This record gives C-alpha cells, structure tokens and sequence, in this order.
C-alpha cells in the first residue's frame, strides 16, 4: 500500500483540491490528516473542518476509514465523526482517490441524503423545515468550525 | 393506556395507547409525535428488542413502562 | 433463589436503571437477556449491546453467569463475549445485585482495565495509542452494535 | 538466529534470536515487536509450555522454528 499512498500523495501536489488538503499528520503515512472548507454553497460556510484518514494496510483493495474530528451538524455524520458516505463501504473501488473521497465529503456537505441518515433527528429536520436545518448547521459552524 | 419512550437525546416521549396495539403501531404514533418514520425505529424493553408483529400485552408492557428509542440503521 | 429472582426482576420496575434493562427472555427466570446503551462518554456510543445473564442454582450466593452475546472492541471482554470484571468473580457479594453488575459493566465500558486484560493487543492499544483504540471501539459499535 | 512465532491472529512474528536465549529473553524481544509485556505471553513449542528460565536449547528449538503464543490469562 505504501506507494499508492505515496503516489496519491503527491498526485494532491500537481492537482491540489481547491477548499481542501490533506498529509500525513506525522511520519506515519497510513495516518492522514485532512482538512475541508465549508463549501460556498451550503450553510457550513466559512467553517474549517477537520478529517482524518486511516489507510488499512490492504488498501486500496480496502477503503481508508475517514472521519470528522470537527463537530458538525449533518444528517449524514454523527456526534462521533462517522460518515455515511456509499464510497467509504458498499461502492469504494480501487481506481478511487483520497482526492475523489474529499470531493465525493464535499459534495455531501451540500446535499445530505436524509431518506439514508446517520442521525434521524436532523434528516428529519432538513427534509420537513429545510430554514431550521440551515439556521442550526450555520449556529454549529460559527460554534465548532471557525 | 399511557405509556413513555425515552430517547437518546434524554426527551420522553408520552404516548397513548392500548394492551392490544402492536410494536408497528407504536412506532406509527412515535412517527406521529416526532416524525421519524418506523425505518429509523428502534424499541428496546425488558432487555428484548421489540418485534413488529407483536402486541405490547405480549412484552407484557403495561401502564407508564418507559420504552427506549435506539437508532436502527441499514448502514449509509 | 426463586424469591431473590423476582425481588430484584421487581426492583428494576421501581426503579429502572437508565440505558440499561433486563428480563427473563422467555419463561425461566434463571435466564436473563438484557440491553446496555453504548454510555455517552464512551467509543461505544449509539451502539446498542446485548447480554446474557444465567443465574445459578445456588444464587445469590454464587455470582450470576454473564456475557455479551453482541460483538464488541475492548480490553476487557473477549470475542466470545466472556467478561472480565472483579464483580462477577472474585468481588461477588450476595449483597449485590444485577442492576448493579450491569452499572458496573457500564462503567467498565467508559473506563477499560488494560493492566489485567481479556485481549491483550487491544489493551496495548488503549495504553499506547488511545485515539486509535477510541477510532476502532467507533467503527465496531457501527459495524455489530447498531 | 531466526525463529517465528505464530500468534491467534494468524500474524507471524520474525525474532532475531541465539540458541542460548532463555525463554525470558525471547517473550522480551517479543514485547519489543509486538509491545506485549512477558505477563500475558504463553509460549507452546513441541507439545510443552515453555519455562521463563530454560533457554531454546534446552527445547532444541532450532533456526526457522515456529513458536506458539497464546494467552497468559492471571484471571481478571
């Protein structure tokens, strides 16, 4: 897995992730550290979010485990970080990068899939008051991400 | 019959309801009460995770029994 | 140990221990099922476990047989479910009683004995590397617990 | 030397060892790798448990020898 994670790594640095970066956090490569933008679009904006990012040693025959250290107020991550995300279990695949798995997060932050929650309270909240689910995910962003 | 769900958030829930109502219809008021639709539902009472097809009388549960609300995920 | 049985079944009506709870899975009351709320505080959180308690013959005298029957990462109980805690062996009383053995669980599920282990690797683990422990107890409570 | 030692996980560990390292010494090279203290390593060669104070010899355990460890539980 080393040099995939190496390659990867470096892919990052001839096309980086616009509103996103990640490295190893230390000397461990198999321990990453990322971090997202909220993005433009969505009530997260102007948060920092912060991810980390353990490569399994069969990688990428097996997907990296990611999770938000960052607390953030979506339907699709729980009070814990985990992501619900088809990418991370069911749909991973080789081919797949890092940089790929952060878009697919971002792409997420904008459009949660409530009908598929981690947490059911909040999927409720944006699928029924749609202004409460941007009014609180923007209290917890000021709150958490700046 | 009145009977209390506790969530996980630490809310009760106040239900009304009867001996002979099965564990789908709970989960079809606690729907009524906090929109969660039954998919999401979890009941957990007397150390058993409630059935669907089966009746509170059943569980034996009776009059102010707390139930306990747990998450139920088909994993996304 | 009938009578000690249904006093204590009883006394959990009274007063209902919180995230926990237990009865005769069927019609023999020296076999208990019981549930325990991953606590709040811990990795285990959301997760909900599973246990069984067989009561023997000669209860309360001699200490309730208990185990997971759910899967669980810790220090301190065994991928057969096995428990290893003071309580339920050496530090038995006939003083005490089942909501206390399952407050006692409880508490060992926030607070692991890695010094005196079930699983050795995943107490060096909770020792050596807490969030690693911490980011693994999460993955299994989603995996086996919800 | 080289000798493995196979574990429950099905993992092999590869120790750098000499014919007349005790036991003691092996469980601590293997702490080294593996950060298990000596307390709760068991060791199995050749149908025996293997005592803390006889050396590989006294077990004639030779080069590309698999040792067995297993649990050492004090009970708790």
């Amino acid at each position: 897995a080393l040099k995939r994670i190496n390659k990867e790594l470096s892919d990052l640095a001839r096309d980086p992730p616009a509103q996103c970066s990640a490295g190893p956090v230390g000397d461990d490569m198999f321990h990453w550290q990322a971090t997202i933008m909220g993005p433009n679009d969505s009530p997260y904006q102007g948060g920092v979010f912060f991810l980390t990012i353990h490569f399994p040693t069969d990688y990428p025959f097996k997907p990296p485990k990611v999770a938000f250290t960052t607390r953030i107020y979506h339907p699709n991550i729980n009070s814990n970080g985990s992501i619900s995300l088809d990418i991370l279990r069911s749909q991973w695949s080789p081919a797949l990068t890092i940089s790929k798995v952060l878009l697919s997060i971002c792409s997420l932050l904008c459009d949660p899939n409530p009908d598929d929650p981690l947490v059911p309270e909040i999927a409720r909240i944006y699928k029924t008051d749609r202004d409460k689910y941007n009014r609180i995910s923007r209290e917890w962003t000021q709150k958490y991400a700046m | 019959m009145q009977i209390f769900v506790k969530t996980l958030t630490g809310k009760t829930i106040t239900l009304e309801v009867e001996p002979s109502d099965t564990i789908e219809n709970v989960k079809a008021k606690i729907q009524d009460k906090e929109g969660i639709p039954p998919d999401q539902q979890r009941l957990i009472f007397a150390g058993k995770q409630l059935e669907d097809g089966r009746t509170l009388s059943d569980y034996n549960i009776q009059k102010e029994s707390t139930l306990h609300l747990v998450l139920r995920l088909r994993g996304g």
